[PDB]
């Protein structure tokens, strides 16, 4: 049916000549992290401030995510590093996130 | 190197000073807040009056002045943050910018040219002048 | 001659319209990206 | 006088901060680049590391601070440039 072929042959949203697409491809290439525009944000939110079990689960999660080479191209930890940890955490400490490049 | 981190912090500040920009994140600002122990009461380093000054400049996140010694590029707990923000050969640095309101409004889209202009005027007259400025994102 | 260009005024008007439109279109195709 | 040269450097930087302007040239900046050894670590002065801050603040041509002590107005290497920029 028409929808199957339309889903097979989908085309990008932005042209290759778009300065933002040029910029995103170049940024991803220079930092050795993929040639795409996609990126998801795995937010994890806790009803109480995120503790050490949260960090253990998060470490396991990023381990499982990095291992899949087919779809996950990279991810910026920023929370598994104490120097940048507070850059991936809400002010009240109940939420944290990690960006994954697809 | 310590010389080109002053220009990196200058770019970070010049971007953070754009209107609808909040929470710029750089290597000299690894969590949107400046690195402690880098403001002016620490470039100057009896002490009980020069310690309260450093503590008043650390409690305010004051980052008008800034210095990071060359002793941090071999600090083993700094390389995992140095790899995220600088290219593996150090030739390119990246800043992660957040907006205040809606990124995809009419204003969050008019802020893109302003971010590029701010970053361009920050390196004017510095040894990084003439560098290529790439701005990717969703807005 | 005017007597013969007014039996073919429709194709001539079509040519001039298509030419102006095509030049304007190939001019506007260049603005994006640049 | 060293008091008014701070306002002069302030005017120089405020003009340099205009968007389409490059290479402002003033007495406190006689070549579009700030004068060396006037930055923030040179009004401060364990020593070899402070000499590293001194060169890091000059290898970036930083100009967030400027003093230029008052005994440079009698330096003969200064008058030929001071006559080009300030009135007689
Ligand atoms: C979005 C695109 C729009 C672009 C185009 C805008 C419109 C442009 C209008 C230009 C008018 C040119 C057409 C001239 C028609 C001439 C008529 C003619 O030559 O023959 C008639 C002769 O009748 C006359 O006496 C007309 C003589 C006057 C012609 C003078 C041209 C006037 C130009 C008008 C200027 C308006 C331009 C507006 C531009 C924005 C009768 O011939 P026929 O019955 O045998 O043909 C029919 C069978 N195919």
């Amino acid at each position: 049916q028409l929808e199957t072929v339309g889903q097979i042959q989908a085309v990008s949203m932005s042209p290759d000549a778009a300065p933002s697409m040029i910029s995103m491809k170049h940024i991803g290439k220079v930092f050795e992290e993929g040639d795409s525009d996609s990126a998801a944000m795995i937010v994890l939110e806790g009803q109480r401030p995120l503790g050490d079990a949260a960090h253990a689960f998060y470490d396991q999660m990023i381990g499982r995510l990095q291992a899949d080479t087919t779809h996950v191209q990279s991810l910026q930890d920023f929370w598994g590093d104490p120097l940048t940890a507070t850059g991936a955490q809400s002010s009240d400490g109940k939420a944290a996130y990690v960006q994954v490049k697809l | 190197n310590s010389a080109d981190f002053l220009v990196i912090n200058k770019i970070a500040k010049a971007i953070f000073a754009v209107e609808g920009i909040s929470r710029v994140q750089a290597i000299t600002r690894p969590d949107g807040k400046p690195i402690e122990h880098t403001s002016i009461p620490f470039l100057i380093s009896m002490q009980e009056d020069s310690a309260a000054m450093g503590e008043a400049f650390d409690a305010s996140r004051n980052d008008d002045s800034f210095y990071l010694p060359p002793e941090v590029f071999d600090n083993p707990d700094f390389q995992r943050g140095l790899e995220q923000f600088l290219s593996p050969d150090g030739h390119a640095v990246r800043f992660i910018i957040s907006h205040e309101g809606d990124p995809m409004s009419q204003a969050g889209i008019a802020r893109i040219a302003k971010i590029k202009t701010a970053a361009k005027e920050a390196i004017k007259g510095t040894p990084l002048e003439g560098s290529a400025i790439y701005l990717g994102g969703t807005a | 001659m005017i007597g013969t260009l007014k039996r073919a005024w429709i194709p001539l008007l079509i040519l001039v319209v298509v030419a102006i439109a095509g030049f304007t279109v190939q001019r506007i195709r260049t603005f994006f990206g640049s």
